[PDB]
């Protein structure tokens, strides 16, 4: 995750 | 490069991006790209009447610079390639980019 | 597009890629009736990947994995696979003209 963003990847 | 595309909005805040998407009707797939305020970019996308934000960061591999939303696992030479790829392929997104927020 | 070779057979492509030295990453694109073939050299061996068109929700696309990864045209497929391996054993590094 990128904290504060919605990115969701391994 | 990306400054010639109407979906690019430059240095606008997060709250401004949600207001713009609200202005255009909160349709699923409505999206825009904006510059980070603190060389990164943020893709703002509407899905199920909610506005999510996806960080885009640059890196360089042996002289060539690329952009990625998953820390290098999926790479793009520029933002246009990132955008059109995600009009056909979901990738890490919950929906396709279907409508431009001008 | 200099990487595209039109109606060239499977054997002719290997001779051309061979003539240019079997370099790692050397590739070309050729027609297979509505399909295309990406010919790519890796470890001095030439592999061939079928590219097929499909149509969903009105839009036509190309794919090498039956819909898992889609492209509007062959140029987009080529540019994507110059930075991401995908199903390929190496990146597209050098064009066969």
């Amino acid at each position: 995750k990128f904290e504060g963003y919605d990115n969701e990847f391994p | 490069i990306h400054r010639t595309q109407l979906w690019f909005h430059g240095r606008i805040s997060r709250e401004e991006s949600q207001r713009l998407i609200g202005q255009q009707g909160l349709v699923d797939g409505l999206f825009l790209v904006r510059e980070s305020q603190r060389q990164g970019f943020v893709l703002s996308l509407c899905h199920l009447q909610k506005v999510k934000h996806y960080l885009i960061l640059p890196s360089e591999e042996e002289g060539r610079l690329y952009f990625s939303m998953d820390d290098g696992q999926t790479r793009f030479t520029d933002l246009l390639q990132l955008v059109e790829f995600h009009q056909l392929n979901r990738g890490i997104l919950p929906c396709l980019l279907r409508h431009c927020c001008t």
